[PDB]
DNA sequence: TCCGCGTCAGACTCGTAGGATTATAGCATACGTG
DNA sequence: ACGTATGCTATAATGTGTGCAGTCTGACGCGG
């Protein structure tokens, strides 16, 4: 029989009313006043019109079946707000809705990174201006060449072209043959390997040794300011909250702790060795 | 000891239980800082553990007795 | 992949990668040239009355 | 493969029968394929595409 | 973190919600400029957690001061990014959706449970037709489909009283209503009535599914998903490139298809839209869900940007490219490097060159470690810079750690275990690795640009493992065959041959030396050749009765070279071994001898020294490749010119019209074939003993010192087969079709090929190298297949306590004994007390190893047949005993318990095939005198007076003086014997003679020929000649036959002078020989015949070099247990044969056993001939028909030791054809695994019952408790399983999905709710734990006593 | 249960090489947070 | 106020289709 979801629906619309001028008015007049059955008919009837409009709006974002669904929602909003009293036909008024609802739904579900309408709307005029120029320049227009025709900013044109930059999936064959994908190459940013992990562990254990090698009040005041041993990274003025309660004596003792520690790095073999780093 | 490990397999038997006994002894000298029985002659734990097994100083029974002999000294002493 | 006796004069019997893409890829013969329609053709000395 | 017509035969589709079933196939440069093929009972069939 | 098992059950909508930490309700990935998650989107941080380690989005709570604080504004927790791959999500589906894996993954599962087909369910899903859920009014019954017409009829007429709905909603309600308790009992009742095969199969499978479903705790509603889980965003990444681009996984794209359509359905259900639209939306939603789970399955896979299909979920678990094979069993590994290898002829066996800058980077954490110890580095970034600057004193530290540290060297491909060996690295300045020449054999590593991977063993255990197990010195012999794989090759062998080989007088003949040192003195002094006969005095050391060595001093007449080689020879072997001219074949015995006598150490040394002196003296020889070295024989142009005129003669006879094209084609091949062997032998006869021109007095004859010959004779490179192309004749080439060219190539490589001779050489060259690339995959795939089934086998027990085994005989095929009994029954614990001929004193015990020295006493006593304790005869549940396996051939003594055999066996079998990728048998000549002894023979005397054989598998023995089988041959059907049965023959006598390119059909009776069912055009054809008119008849088969004469069998019926039939002596069978297809017949109808005349001649075209290309498939089919298309019939139970009833030639058989009262009938074809002729004493499983034997037929009847004997012989036959050496125990491993499952026949104490097929070990453990408790025994019948199926049978589903069929394995395991408790290696390698075998055997069993202790 | 035809499952192992898309109006009040 | 989002316009128009088609040996699973 038929096991394609496409042909099945396309069959069901093929057995649905095809309304006359005066028929549309009869149903529509009752549809506004809520006849229930009337709203269902006008809709069922003009599903055929939605498909013909979705035959041109394909190959842009979603599939043909995805365009019809959202194209049907436009016919529904057209039925929710049609004027039968006006002598003008329905097929005319409904087309404005079905073309709109489709374009809008493509603008959202086309890009992975959700691009709102404002940045997109403008991008189109920049691209459609590129058409005019390309045909008469016979040269794909630059960011400047587009900016000189619109008389608009350089960075705007450039930043709008940056958002046009599309994606390559991390699961995309490299070389058009089973070999390796981008995931088998692209490294992990967050976690750096043991060598970088042990750097900080060994560097920060060496400091725990260097602090117990300083003065009792010098490693208290120096550590609790930077937030090394304490809980919160305080300032020269804020070390007074603890027991210091001083502004001059805290600053002289902080730097006294650092000067004795600078000689501890000159002797152990760092100082200018670990200055490049 | 360095080339051959057959002389070491002669003593224990199982090639697999030899690696386990030799590893456990290698770890005692690596961590505990235990003394080597055979002159080390600038060889790493690997080789020395094999030498003691090869000549016949290290065994499954030997190491288990020696373990609880240090641990039973601690028992009587604590309480 | 196998060498076909048509290759004579047209395609080289000994020119092809030894990888899974072995018999498909092939260099053109020295004096070989394309037929006006598409096939290959090879030069030959005509013998007239011996 | 050069377009036009081509005659082939699976020297034993069904080695059950072991019958050499002959088939023809029109290969275009652009367009749909047109195949003709026999069967165990030598009935001529056509399978477009 | 430390667990016991892994479970698989069905994800309940309620269960999916437990993992999910939120509901993704939008497709929005991130904001466009602010690269951050969107509100309840696919990367939402409110659902999947925060971005960085402890940071909320808006930035209100930072790092660990706010440990687990939940932000107000954004609503995001402050935990590690850890949770972004752990936290999941879900989507509330407006309408329920069906799972593709419980619909399309056959069996239907959802349809198998409902007792409903596929079509029916799908047409419900896509809204084509409604389905009844439950009809109150019994008018409409359940699971009755109603078209859109038929739903309306019942609505107004009946209505309400019938509940039927459409879409995935309906089928869920059908699954939710069905009762598993009642429909289980109903099926059991229908089973008691009248049960068939298919009916009972279907019922029992449903029954078990229904019971399994109830005991798994799964509910059939979960087959439909109300809730859809979302993968963590980190596992479907949206990460930015360095180039300002982004990249997303195809899952994110597939997810946006699901959420969009699902939210659009919510919108349409809000609008109360017409159903026609709602239908499309529901079909779409299903399309999206099915595409997310498994894209390419239901229909066209949704293609994306680059016209390629989107990678779905299932795809990341599926096959090679899945997680299992690619990102779990195979891994890129640290402390690893690879580089071009080059030779290391200075190294010892336990050494290998390692570049400095390589080992530098490899041992990076070991430098930083030894640096902090010495106090040179205070910290590690300090040590990092010390290494970077490459300062002088850092090299000396690196050099310190590496000493007494092994490194692993791997070469691709890794065939067998020896594909990795460990050495002690030697730092060398240069980017090349230097490898030891002798172990090059194991890797198959050619220095032609090979690369080898390096790996550093980190842990002390890995350093011990590498030195103990994987060291090159501890790995000598192959595990496949008890044979040294580190045998010297090429130059080494050539150099020794040069040394030992002798020559006439030369410089300093017959001199007299103090020792082998004076021989080196005189040779290198320039006053003796290595080829001088000399009476030297050498002192050999022979072992005595104990361990002490006896010294013996004597004068040996040998050469200067032989004397110098004795220096390399350890003291313990006799001198007679180096007294001969040494070759590759002789050298292989030197190392084996050395091994069996002295031990391991002596051999490693010996092996190296042999190699070193081999290369050195090979280079001293000056051995070169001049073009005068390629000597063409004197009279090549004399052989060919007149062998051409020979072929020109028949060419003129053919055009006259006598010798046919086919006969000429075979006749010209035989002329060229004789000329080719004529040139080949004239060449070597002029080349082997070219040195006929010597000195001394006048002359002497001697071996030729032609450079190329020495290089072939020594066994260094090439052979007599290669030299043929060089100096002799190229030989006959083969067309790409398979037919051989009538005119071969006359020229050679020295003379130069012409333009075509090269064009012809191409055809053979390209196809030979095409099978090097393509055919390698079948053999490598076999290695994979073998391994998986043989993963679990490990030596578990020491002694299984069983006194069973399989008997082994000597392989004496093709005159010369192919494989001696000593070698076959070597290193295998016996199962029976085997003494000497005279039964009056035992010599060998039962439970004892057979050493080469104990096997030497088997030769003295000449053992007949031996019951060796085999693998399959083992009773050890889950593994085998060390006694059953016997010696580890790689080691050289009894196998360790814990060593993982199965994998060692699989490797040994697949390794040769993978690396491994003259039928003029006219007459048997017997060589020793003997009495002729035929067996399985039924012959008949002919008109001529000659014993013609009319039986297919006739064997011919050669019985000696005392009465034992020395030689054995295969005499074929219709062969003419010189002397019949029991008669004496002399040596060098043609005892049998026949035509090879023909299979005659010979009669058993005399009279006239009748034509039956031989209609011209339908069944046969006819072709006549001239003047007189001799016509031949050619029988057409089903290929060249019309539909008219298909069930007509063509046969040449025998009749007498009157016209009646002639009965075959002592049978009620009228004489009728059925002719097969393409059978050529010369006698037409109405011709007188005697007994023994040939009726027809069936062609036997068989000229394709099987090699390994056309021989590996046969191995696979055996292992895979695929029944042939013409299996042979065997008797079931012993008793009296009694021939019964018939059906238009189709023979039955009413066998009535002596004890068994109930008869047994089985049907037989007409054209097929039997071996027995009725009314006979048949035993269990007698040869009734001829042809291929079905492996299932063998075990079913003749037990375990019969099917094991079959596969082992059959497999080895193919490998022996190639000279591949494999111990039978390795095949026996796979055989054992192929006998894993077994069907039960009889009800037991446990709820086994009939139709269940359980593992053999589990059911036998139940029999252990049964013989103790009594109760009801569980009788059984062992079944044979193919490799591909035996792998998917193991209780471990993890091991099954890791193999193949991964989509099916998981679904069957989910529905069963099976929990894998892990035993196999694949299982623990995946989870990254200790292998429950080898080194880890001692550990895993110490955890098993934790379980036992309470 | 048996024989033809449909779909669906695999395809020896490691190294190296390089690149690019189309288009979704146009303007005026409605909905969300400093 | 700035950014995002929702809304309306009225000639008539009313049922889609597109795209690789010497792969292959082997194995079931629904009908017939
Ligand atoms: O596709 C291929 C081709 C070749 N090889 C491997 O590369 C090597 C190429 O062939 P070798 O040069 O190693 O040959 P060989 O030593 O066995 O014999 P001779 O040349 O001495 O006659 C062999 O060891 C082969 O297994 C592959 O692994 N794959
Ligand atoms: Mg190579
Ligand atoms: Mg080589
Ligand atoms: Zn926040």
């Amino acid at each position: 029989r038929v096991l394609d979801a496409t042909q099945l629906y396309l069959g069901e619309i093929g057995y649905s009313p095809l309304l006359t001028a005066e028929e549309e008015v009869y149903f529509a007049r009752r549809a506004l006043r809520g006849d229930v059955a009337s709203r269902r008919r006008m809709i069922e009837s003009n599903l055929r019109l939605v498909v013909k409009i979705a035959r041109r709006y394909g190959n842009r974002g979603l599939a043909l079946l995805d365009l019809i669904e959202e194209g049907n929602l436009g016919l529904i909003r057209a039925v929710e707000k049609f004027d039968p009293e006006r002598g003008f036909r329905f097929s005319t008024y409904a087309t404005w809705w079905i073309r709109q609802t489709i374009e809008r739904a493509i603008m959202n579900q086309t890009r992975t990174i959700r691009l709102p309408i404002h940045i997109v709307k403008e991008l189109n005029v920049y691209l459609r201006t590129a058409r005019e120029l390309s045909h008469k320049l016979d040269h794909e227009p630059s960011a400047e060449e587009i900016a000189e025709q619109l008389d608009k900013p350089v960075d705007d044109v450039s930043r709008m072209l940056r958002l046009n930059e599309r994606i390559t999936s991390v699961d995309t064959p490299l070389g058009g043959d089973s070999e390796k994908a981008l995931l088998d190459i692209l490294a992990d940013e967050k976690e750096n390997g043991p060598e970088d992990t042990t750097q900080d562990d060994d560097m920060k254990q060496s400091i725990v040794k260097w602090l117990f090698e300083l003065n009792a009040k010098q490693r208290e005041v120096l550590a609790r300011r930077f937030g090394l041993l304490g809980y919160e990274a305080a300032t020269l003025e804020d070390v007074g909250r603890e027991i210091g309660l001083t502004r001059e004596r805290v600053r002289q003792i902080q730097v006294e702790g650092l000067r004795r520690l600078r000689e501890i790095l000159q002797t152990q073999g760092l100082n200018i060795e670990a200055l490049f780093l | 000891a360095r080339v051959t490990v057959q002389d070491a397999v002669e003593k224990i038997g199982n090639r697999f239980d030899l690696v386990l006994v030799a590893a456990r002894r290698a770890r005692q000298m690596q961590v505990g800082g235990k003394d080597p029985l055979v002159p080390e002659e600038n060889d790493k734990t690997t080789v020395i553990a094999l030498r003691e097994i090869e000549e016949g100083l290290i065994n499954n029974q030997i190491l288990d007795v020696r373990e609880r002999q240090e641990q039973q000294e601690q028992e009587a002493a604590e309480l | 992949r196998d060498v076909h006796p048509t290759h004579y004069g047209r395609v080289c019997p000994i020119e092809t990668p030894e990888g899974p893409n072995i018999g498909l890829i092939n260099s053109l013969s020295v004096y070989a040239q394309t037929n006006e329609y598409g096939f290959l053709e090879t030069p030959y000395r005509k013998v007239t009355d011996g | 493969r050069s377009p036009g017509v081509f005659f082939d035969s699976d020297k034993g589709k069904t080695h059950s029968s072991g019958k050499v079933l002959y088939n023809a196939r029109i290969i275009p440069y652009r367009g749909s394929w047109l195949d003709f093929e026999f069967d165990p009972k030598d009935n001529l069939f056509v399978r477009i595409d | 973190e430390e667990f016991d098992a892994i479970k698989i059950a069905l994800a309940s909508p309620d269960m999916i919600r437990s993992w999910s930490f939120g509901e993704v309700k939008k497709p929005e990935t991130i904001n466009y400029r602010t690269f951050k998650p969107e509100r309840d989107g696919l990367f939402c941080a409110r659902i999947f957690g925060p971005v960085k380690d402890y940071e909320c989005l808006c930035g209100k709570y930072k790092r660990l001061k706010h440990r687990g604080v939940i932000c107000e504004k954004c609503g995001v927790e402050v935990t590690q990014t850890k949770v972004r791959r752990e936290r999941m999500g879900h989507i509330e589906l407006a309408s329920p959706t069906a799972h593709i894996w419980f619909l399309k993954s056959l069996p239907s599962r959802i349809g198998l449970l409902l007792d409903m087909p596929l079509r029916d369910i799908e047409r419900v899903l896509y809204f084509e037709s409604y389905v009844v859920i439950e009809g109150g009014m019994t008018n409409l019954e359940r699971q009755q489909i109603l078209t859109e017409e038929q739903y309306l009829d019942a609505l107004e007429e009946f209505g309400d009283e019938f509940d039927a709905k459409m879409g995935a909603e309906a089928i869920q309600a059908l699954l939710k209503s069905m009762d598993l308790e009642q429909e289980c009992e109903q099926l059991r009742e229908e089973l008691n009535e009248t049960n068939s095969e298919t009916k009972r199969k279907k019922l029992t499978k449903r029954i078990k599914l229904l019971e399994a479903f109830v005991q798994s705790g799964n509910k059939p509603e979960w087959m439909i998903l109300t809730v859809l889980p979302v993968l963590p965003p980190d596992l479907r990444p949206l990460v930015p490139l360095d180039g300002g681009r982004f990249a997303t996984s195809d899952l994110n794209d597939l997810y946006r298809r699901v959420i969009n359509r699902n939210n659009r359905l919510k919108r349409l259900l809000d609008l109360a839209a017409p159903d026609i639209i709602v239908r499309n939306e529901k079909r779409m939603l299903q399309e999206a869900v099915d595409a997310l789970l498994d894209n390419g399955r239901r229909g066209r896979a949704i293609t994306g940007s680059n016209k390629r299909p989107l990678k779905s979920l299932a795809d990341m678990i599926k096959g090679k490219q899945g997680r299992f094979r690619q990102n779990l069993l195979g891994k890129r590994v640290d402390y690893s490097g690879r580089s071009v290898i080059t030779v290391g002829p200075y190294l010892r066996l336990h050494q290998c060159g390692l570049p400095k800058k390589m080992a530098l980077e490899l041992f990076k954490p070991f430098i930083y470690g030894k640096l902090e110890l010495r106090g040179l580095a205070t910290t590690i970034k300090a040590a990092k810079k010390m290494v970077e600057r490459e300062e002088a004193v850092v090299w000396d530290i690196l050099d310190e750690v590496i000493r007494e540290h092994p490194v692993l060297l791997n070469r691709a491909p890794t065939l067998h275990r020896l594909g990795i060996q460990a050495f002690e690295p030697v730092l060398i300045e240069g980017k090349a690795i230097q490898l030891h020449p002798l172990v090059c054999a194991a890797y198959n590593a050619d220095f032609d640009g090979d690369q080898m991977a390096v790996h550093v063993p980190l842990t002390l255990e890995a350093q011990l493992e590498a030195r103990a197990l994987m060291m090159s010195t501890n790995n000598i012999l192959s595990p496949a065959n008890g044979e040294p794989i580190i045998v010297p090759s090429q130059d080494v062998v050539l150099g020794l041959y040069y040394m030992t080989r002798d020559c006439v007088n030369a410089k300093g003949e017959g001199m007299v030396l103090t020792g082998p040192k004076e021989a080196e003195r005189l040779y290198r002094s320039g006053l003796a050749s290595l080829h001088a006969r000399v009476k030297v005095r050498i002192t050999e050391y022979e072992k005595d009765a104990n361990g002490e060595l006896v010294a013996k001093t004597s004068l040996k007449d040998t050469t200067v070279g032989r004397a110098i080689l004795w220096m390399i020879v350890p003291k313990g072997l006799p001198y007679s071994i180096v007294n001969q001219a040494l070759g590759k074949k002789a050298i292989s015995k030197m190392l084996n001898t050395c091994y069996r006598i002295l031990g391991l150490k002596p051999t490693v040394i010996f092996a190296d020294q042999i190699m070193y002196t081999g290369f050195a003296y090979a280079a001293r020889s000056g051995a070169s490749v001049g073009i005068d070295d390629m000597v063409i024989p004197e009279k090549k142009h004399e052989i060919i010119s007149e062998a051409e005129a020979e072929v020109a003669e028949i060419q003129e006879q053919f055009q006259s019209g006598l010798v046919t094209a086919g006969e000429r084609y075979n006749k010209v091949i035989d002329i060229w074939a004789a000329a080719n062997d004529r040139v080949s032998k004239a060449m070597m006869d002029n080349l082997q003993t070219e040195t006929v021109i010597n000195r001394d007095g006048q002359e002497e004859k001697q071996v030729s010192f032609n450079s190329i010959y020495m290089m072939a004779d020594s066994g260094a490179r090439g052979s007599a087969a290669q030299i043929r192309q060089l100096a002799g004749m190229r030989g006959l080439m083969a067309k790409p079709d398979g037919s051989i060219i009538e005119t071969p190539i006359t020229a050679n490589f020295r003379e130069g090929l012409n333009v075509l001779q090269y064009f012809i050489s191409t055809h053979g060259a390209r196809k030979g190298l095409a099978d090097t690339a393509l055919k390698t995959a079948n053999s490598g795939y076999l290695t994979r297949r073998l391994v998986d089934v043989a993963q679990d086998l490990v030596v578990t027990e020491d002694d299984c306590g069983t006194h069973e085994g399989i008997m082994m005989t000597p392989v004496i095929e093709g005159g010369d004994v192919k494989e001696p009994l000593r070698d076959r029954v070597l290193g295998r614990v016996t199962a029976e007390d085997v003494l000497k001929p005279g039964t009056a004193d035992i010599l060998v015990p039962r439970n004892t190893l057979l050493h080469e020295q104990w096997c030497d006493l088997l030769e003295e006593n000449s053992v007949d047949a031996v019951k060796v304790r085999s693998v399959v005869s083992c009773d050890t549940d889950f593994g085998v005993c060390a006694h059953c396996y016997g010696r580890d051939l790689a080691r050289g003594h009894i196998i360790n318990k814990g060593e993982a055999i199965g994998v060692i066996a699989a490797q040994s079998i697949g390794e040769p095939g993978t690396q491994l990728t003259a039928a003029a048998e006219s007459s048997i000549q017997v060589k020793n005198k003997g009495s002729i002894k035929l067996s399985n023979v039924k012959s008949v005397v002919n008109s001529s007076g000659k014993l013609v054989i009319t039986s297919r598998n006739t064997e011919l023995k050669l019985i000696d003086e005392f009465g034992r089988t020395k030689e054995s041959y295969k005499v074929p059907y219709g062969a003419v014997l010189a002397k019949g049965d029991g008669e004496q023959v002399a040596g060098g006598e043609t005892v049998a003679n026949w035509d090879p390119h023909t299979m005659p059909v010979i009669t058993e009776v005399s009279g006239f020929v009748r034509f039956t069912d031989m209609i011209d055009g339908q069944t046969i054809t006819r072709q006549t000649d001239e003047l007189t008119g001799l016509s031949s008849l050619v029988v057409l088969d089903s290929a060249e036959r019309t539909a008219g004469g298909k069930d007509l069998r063509p046969a040449l019926k025998i009749v007498d002078a009157q016209g009646n039939d002639v009965l075959i002596p002592g049978t009620d069978m009228p004489a009728q020989y059925f002719l097969p297809g393409k059978a050529i017949v010369q006698l037409e109808d109405g011709v007188q015949i005697s007994s023994g005349d040939t009726l027809a001649r069936i062609p036997q075209e068989s000229g394709g070099t099987k090699d390994i290309t056309g021989g590996l498939p046969r191995v696979a089919d055996l292992f895979e247990a695929r029944r042939p298309k013409e299996p042979a019939i065997l008797a079931e139970i012993s008793g009296i044969v009694s021939f019964g009833k018939e059906t238009k030639g189709k023979r039955r058989l009413v066998i009535t056993p002596v004890d068994g009262s109930d008869p047994y009938e089985e049907m037989i074809p007409k054209w097929r001939q039997l071996n027995v002729f009725e009314g006979e004493r048949v035993e269990r499983g007698d040869v009734i028909s001829d042809g291929p034997e079905a492996p299932h037929d063998i075990l079913r009847l003749r037990g375990v030791h019969a099917v094991t004997r079959y596969i082992v012989n059959e497999v080895q036959d193919v490998y022996r054809l190639q000279g591949v050496k494999i111990n039978d125990k390795h095949i026996e491993v796979i055989v054992r695994q192929m006998l894993r499952k077994a069907t039960i026949v009889n009800a037991g104490s446990s709820d086994f019952l009939e139709g269940e097929q359980v593992e053999y070990s589990r059911v036998k453990i139940a029999n252990r408790e049964l013989e103790a408790n009594g109760k009801v025994g569980a009788t059984y019948s062992r079944d044979l399983l193919g490799i591909t199926k035996a792998s998917l049978a193991t209780e471990s589903f993890i091991s099954a999905a890791s193999f193949q069929e991964t989509t099916r394995v998981l679904t069957e395991a989910a529905v069963a709710g099976k929990r894998d408790e892990l035993r196999g290696l694949k299982e623990n390698v995946i989870v990254g734990r200790l292998i429950p075998a080898g080194t880890g055997y001692a550990y895993h069993q110490d955890r098993m006593r934790r379980r036992a202790a309470g």
